This record gives C-alpha cells, sequence and structure tokens, in this order.
C-alpha cells in the first residue's frame, strides 16, 4: 500500500526531490561562482577582461587536465560517497576560506609592482597576461569557480544521479532537474544582485566589494554544506539500486590508452567535436562582450550587479526554452534540435559583431532605443549569450546526454567526465588562444573583432558538419 | 594624422591645481596608451603619468597621489589633473600615445608640449 503523492510514488519521491534540490543547490553556488570570478578578474585594478583568453588556456585549461587526472586517480582509492566530499568538501572551504580569509589579503600578496614592471617593459600588448600575475589570486579563484560548474555541476551531480536513478526516472525526472536548477538562477541571481548593492553604509573605509564578497561566499558554504546533507540523506535513507553491471571489472589499470580507447570511436570524436565547437565561439564571443561589460560596469559591484541581473534573464529564458524543447524535440528530431544551438549562436554572434563594427554609422537607432553605442553592445551582447547559452541548457545538453544512451556504461562513466572536465575547457581555451593570438598579433581584441566573426562562421560551418556527421549515425544505430 | 594638442598649462602658486588637456585626432583615445611626460630646462625628459586602454593608472613616485590622469571618450580628451603643486613640478608637459612590444615602437606621437609654472 506505498502512497503515490502527486502520482509519484513515495519511495521515488524521496529519491527525486532530494535530487532536484541538491541540483537547485549546486547550480545556485554556480550561479555567484561564474558571476563572482568574472568580477574578481576584469574588474580588478590593473586587469582587463583580455585576461579572459589567456585564463582560460595556460591557467584554467592545464587545472582541468589536472583535476581530470586526479579525480581519475581518486576514483580507485576511495568509495563513491568519499570521492563526493574529497572533491567538494575542498571547494566549500576555498571559496569559505577566500571570502573570510584570501581576499581581504590580496593587496598583499598581489605583485602589483612587479607587473607594473613588466607592463613598461613588455607594453601595452601583454596587459592581460601580464594580469595573470598581478591578480594570480583571483585567477585561483576563477579555475575554482570554473571547476565548480565542470565537476560539481556535471561530474559530481550527474554521477551521483545517473547511479542512484534508474533509467526510466531519468527519463521523466532529468528534465524537472534544469527546471529547477534554472529557479535558482533566478533566485541567485537576484542573490548576487542583492549582496553586491553597495550597502553605502561606512561609504569611506570598508571596502565595499569585500563586504559583498563575503556575503556571497557564506551562502557559497552555507549551500554547498546543504549539498553535502541532501548527499548524506539519500545514502542513508533512500535505498540505493546498486543496479548489476554487463562488463566485467577487468576494464581498469588503464591511465593513458584510456584517452585513445574514447578518441578511437567515431562516436565520441564527434561527440566532442561539438562540444569543442561550442566553447571556441561561445569564448570568441563572450571575450568581446566582457570587454563591453567592463567599459560599461567598471567598478566590481556595478559589474556584479549587472552579472546578478544577467543571470536571473538566463534562468528565465532557459526555463521557458527547456519548457519548449520537450515540443521541438518530440516535433522534429535530434538532428533539428541539434542544429538550433549552432544556428542561434552563429545568428546572435553576427549580429553582435555587426553592431560592434557596422553599428557607429547606425547610431540612430542606438540613440532611438534610448542607449549608448556601448550600453547598446552590452545588452546586445547579454541577449547573445542569454539566447546561445539557453539555447545549449534546453537542446544541446539534452542532444549530448540523449547521445550517450547507446553506450558502454563504463564507457560512458569516464567519457562524459573527459568530455566535459577537458573539452568544455578545452572549447573555451580553443577560443581564447585564437583570441589571444590575435590579440598578441594586432594589439587590442577591438582591432581583431573584424576576424572574430570569419572564424565564428569556420567553426560553426563545421560545428553543424559535425552534427550531421552525428546525426546520420545516431540515425544508423536505429530504424 | 594623428595629432596631439595640449592646454592647460599656466602659472599656479605653490599647493594649486591645474588640469592639462590632451586634444587627440586621428585615433580613439580609449583604444589608445596615452602618457604624460614632463621636461624642465637643464634635465632630460621624464615620464611623469599613464593610463592605458582598460582605464588602468599609472603614475611616478614623484607626482603619485598628487596627480590623476583620466580620459572623456566623448571628446576624445586625456586630462591629467595636477593638485598640491610643488615648484618643481615647473616643465614643459608633454602628452603622447605609443604604442611598442618588447623595444620595436611601432608608433610614437607626441605633442608640442605646454608650459606648467609654479610659483614660490
Ligand atoms: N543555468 C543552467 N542550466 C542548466 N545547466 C547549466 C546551467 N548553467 C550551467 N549549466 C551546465 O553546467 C555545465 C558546466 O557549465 P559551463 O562549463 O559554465 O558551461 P557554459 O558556460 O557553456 O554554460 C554545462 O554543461 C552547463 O550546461
Amino acid at each position: 500500500a506505498s502512497p503515490k503523492i502527486f502520482g509519484v510514488e513515495v519511495a521515488t519521491l524521496k529519491k527525486i526531490i532530494p535530487l532536484g534540490l541538491m541540483f537547485f543547490c549546486i547550480l545556485f553556488n554556480y550561479t555567484i561562482l561564474r558571476d563572482t570570478k568574472d568580477v574578481l578578474v576584469v574588474t580588478a585594478k590593473g586587469s582587463s577582461a583580455e585576461i579572459i583568453p589567456f585564463l582560460k588556456t595556460w591557467v584554467n585549461l592545464p587545472m582541468a587536465i589536472g583535476f581530470m587526472l586526479l579525480y581519475t586517480k581518486l576514483s580507485n582509492v576511495l568509495s563513491k560517497k568519499a570521492l563526493f566530499y574529497t572533491v567538494i568538501v575542498p571547494f566549500i572551504i576555498y571559496f569559505g576560506a577566500f571570502g573570510f580569509v584570501m581576499y581581504p589579503l590580496s593587496n598583499y600578496i598581489h605583485p602589483e609592482a612587479l607587473a607594473d614592471k613588466l607592463l613598461t617593459t613588455l607594453g601595452p600588448r601583454f596587459m592581460g597576461p601580464i594580469a595573470i600575475l598581478r591578480i594570480w589570486s583571483f585567477c585561483l579563484f576563477y579555475v575554482m569557480a570554473e571547476l565548480w560548474g565542470s565537476v560539481v555541476v556535471s561530474v559530481l551531480f550527474w554521477g551521483f544521479a545517473n547511479q542512484i536513478t534508474t533509467v526510466d526516472e531519468a527519463k521523466k525526472f532529468y528534465p524537472l532537474f534544469g527546471l529547477g536548477a534554472n529557479v535558482a538562477l533566478i533566485f541567485s541571481g537576484r542573490t548576487v544582485k542583492y549582496f553586491s548593492n553597495l550597502r553605502k553604509n561606512l561609504g569611506p573605509g570598508v571596502d565595499g566589494w569585500a563586504v559583498s564578497l563575503k556575503a556571497m561566499m557564506s551562502i557559497v558554504v552555507g549551500m554547498g554544506l546543504a549539498i553535502c546533507l541532501l548527499y548524506w540523506w539519500v545514502n542513508r535513507y533512500v535505498p540505493l539500486p546498486t543496479r548489476s553491471k554487463n562488463k566485467k571489472e577487468k576494464p581498469k589499470m588503464g591511465t593513458m590508452e584510456s584517452l585513445k580507447f574514447l578518441v578511437s570511436s567515431p562516436y565520441i570524436r564527434d561527440l566532442a567535436t561539438l562540444v569543442v565547437a561550442y566553447g571556441i565561439s561561445i569564448n570568441l564571443v563572450e571575450v568581446t562582450w566582457k570587454s563591453k561589460l567592463k567599459a560599461q560596469f567598471p567598478s566590481p559591484n556595478e559589474y556584479s550587479a549587472f552579472m546578478g541581473d544577467f543571470s536571473t534573464c538566463t534562468g528565465v529564458a532557459t526555463f521557458t526554452m527547456m519548457l519548449l524543447s520537450q515540443y521541438v524535440f518530440n516535433k522534429y528530431g535530434w538532428g533539428v534540435a541539434a542544429k538550433i544551438t549552432p544556428t542561434v549562436l552563429l545568428l546572435t554572434g553576427v549580429a553582435f559583431f555587426s553592431l560592434i563594427l557596422f553599428g557607429g554609422p547606425f547610431a540612430p537607432l542606438v540613440a532611438k532605443l534610448g542607449m549608448t553605442p556601448l550600453l547598446a553592445a552590452v545588452y546586445v551582447g547579454a541577449l547573445q549569450n542569454i539566447f546561445s547559452k539557453s539555447a545549449k541548457y534546453s537542446l544541446f545538453d539534452p542532444c549530448k546526454e540523449m547521445a550517450y544512451i547507446p553506450l558502454d556504461e563504463d564507457t560512458k562513466v569516464k567519457g562524459k567526465a573527459a568530455i566535459d572536465v577537458v573539452c568544455n575547457p578545452l572549447g573555451k581555451s580553443g577560443g581564447a588562444l585564437i583570441q589571444q593570438f590575435m590579440i598578441l598579433s594586432f594589439g587590442s581584441l577591438a582591432n581583431s573583432t573584424p576576424y572574430l566573426g570569419m572564424i565564428l562562421l569556420v567553426i560553426v560551418t563545421a560545428w553543424l558538419a559535425a552534427a550531421k556527421s552525428l546525426e546520420g549515425q545516431f540515425n544508423s544505430l536505429r530504424s | 594624422e594623428v595629432q596631439l594638442v595640449e592646454s592647460g598649462g599656466g602659472l599656479v602658486q605653490a599647493g594649486g591645481s591645474l588640469r592639462l588637456s590632451c586634444a587627440a585626432s586621428g585615433f580613439p583615445v580609449d583604444e589608445a596608451y596615452m602618457t604624460w611626460y614632463r621636461q624642465a630646462p637643464g634635465k632630460e625628459r621624464e615620464w611623469v603619468a599613464a593610463i592605458y586602454s582598460s582605464g588602468y593608472t599609472r603614475y611616478a613616485d614623484s607626482v603619485k597621489g598628487r596627480f590623476t590622469i583620466s580620459r572623456d571618450n566623448s571628446k576624445n580628451t586625456v586630462y591629467l589633473q595636477m593638485n598640491s603643486l610643488k615648484p618643481e613640478d615647473t616643465a614643459v608637459y608633454y602628452c603622447n600615445v605609443k604604442d611598442y612590444v618588447y623595444n620595436t615602437y611601432l608608433y610614437d606621437y607626441w605633442g608640442q608640449g605646454t608650459q606648467v609654472t609654479v610659483s614660490s
């Protein structure tokens, strides 16, 4: 006589409710972290948004590869329960320590004098690459905030999700997980903006962004502990299926040719192609957008309030479009839904670049909407990222996870951990490498925006050419 | 076609204030690395202040805290606000747009300078 509250069994409810509530808390922290990490490195003194091309390739990329190897080594020395804590607790300690301890000490540990000497000896083109050494502690926060979205959002959660959840519940409640975790963006974006509004209490003296950063990093710990408490509960009071595997345990002792196995497949060879094409294109657009952001919001608090507003808008757009996807998929197909994201990103990016390039003459409409050309660029790039990233979260990520179904059950576990951890940073680092070569070749990033559009078309025209290759092979493992 | 014209220099008492103006033509000042130099008769040209396209400001130790370099994008002008002027600040101040990589100077455009004199 098991009850079926809301038509859903009360035994599965004890498994799904704390799981979507966890993914709510996980994306609540990431919304604070991924917003603060941009406020931290872009609006610092002596740094610009041109640090981002160099942050992602030389700092964020090898630390993601370094974490992959450490997490893979940690997977075969700790239990599944212990592996979750030993990955997520150091994140909680770091962000809590950064708010309360490491950020106030930044003025003591940041070599602002040695970097200003490098800036003169090496010139204006190198403000970006030198800025990594100025605010290296803020650059470490950047990679840790980047690793939260790649490990906690993707590896830690979905690894625990796909373990306790059956295939039938994963087809019914996973779409609800994204819906409830975009309410997290709406609420954490309001949280980022609320705690970014300068108190104006004690206008002189105490840093306004310091009290802002301490309040938010306190929530990151509190909402991060909620992830650990929601994890302790499902593992103690919810029956774990321990579903029987089909393969032997003999696949082991692989640390270097696991990558060779993962690249031998012409299937993962196109999954990774899509996961890099997105990330290359998104970087190519968003680094320029964030340069416009720094030009428009120079103080950390203005930038953080705008990032909170932008996070709320991203949450609402992604909620709407995750509601629309569950009709787009059924009506059209995987191949059309895999075309929507590259096309929307390409069109939004070319519209943004054709406003940075060919909008100066078309200033009449910019003034008509009561804006400056820079504010118009800021809002157009904000819409670019909102549309592209909501499109991702609602069709590309569903298309990605709807392609791992016809595989082995051990290739997928360490394959879409690999794909995430070293293909999202890999794609964004490829885009960042393009942008940083163009920075060191043409001086500023503003001189490089005509060539950003040509490269954007090349990556997208292969993004579609690789989705069709995966489509013609996602269709051929079906009737 | 790049030109820099300086203005605002003049006589002030010790401890007074001035605002040197740099009207630039042929390039946007927000995309440029702008600097203020000063040269007094009998001494070599001395770098005073610098502003970057990112808005980052750098100052010499002798003027740090008293001088402030900024720019107006709409006017395409670079300003040097000189407060608490000492008699040792008397020099011809040059505004300069510049670009270089390590020691290869891609372009280097100067102004004709403006005289700043601090009385005693
Ligand atoms: N608001 C969101 N809704 C759903 N998924 C999200 C959201 N934010 C981030 N994610 C997921 O977190 C994972 C890591 O995020 P990230 O690396 O930041 O990618 P991106 O910057 O493209 O959003 C991505 O798969 C992304 O889809």
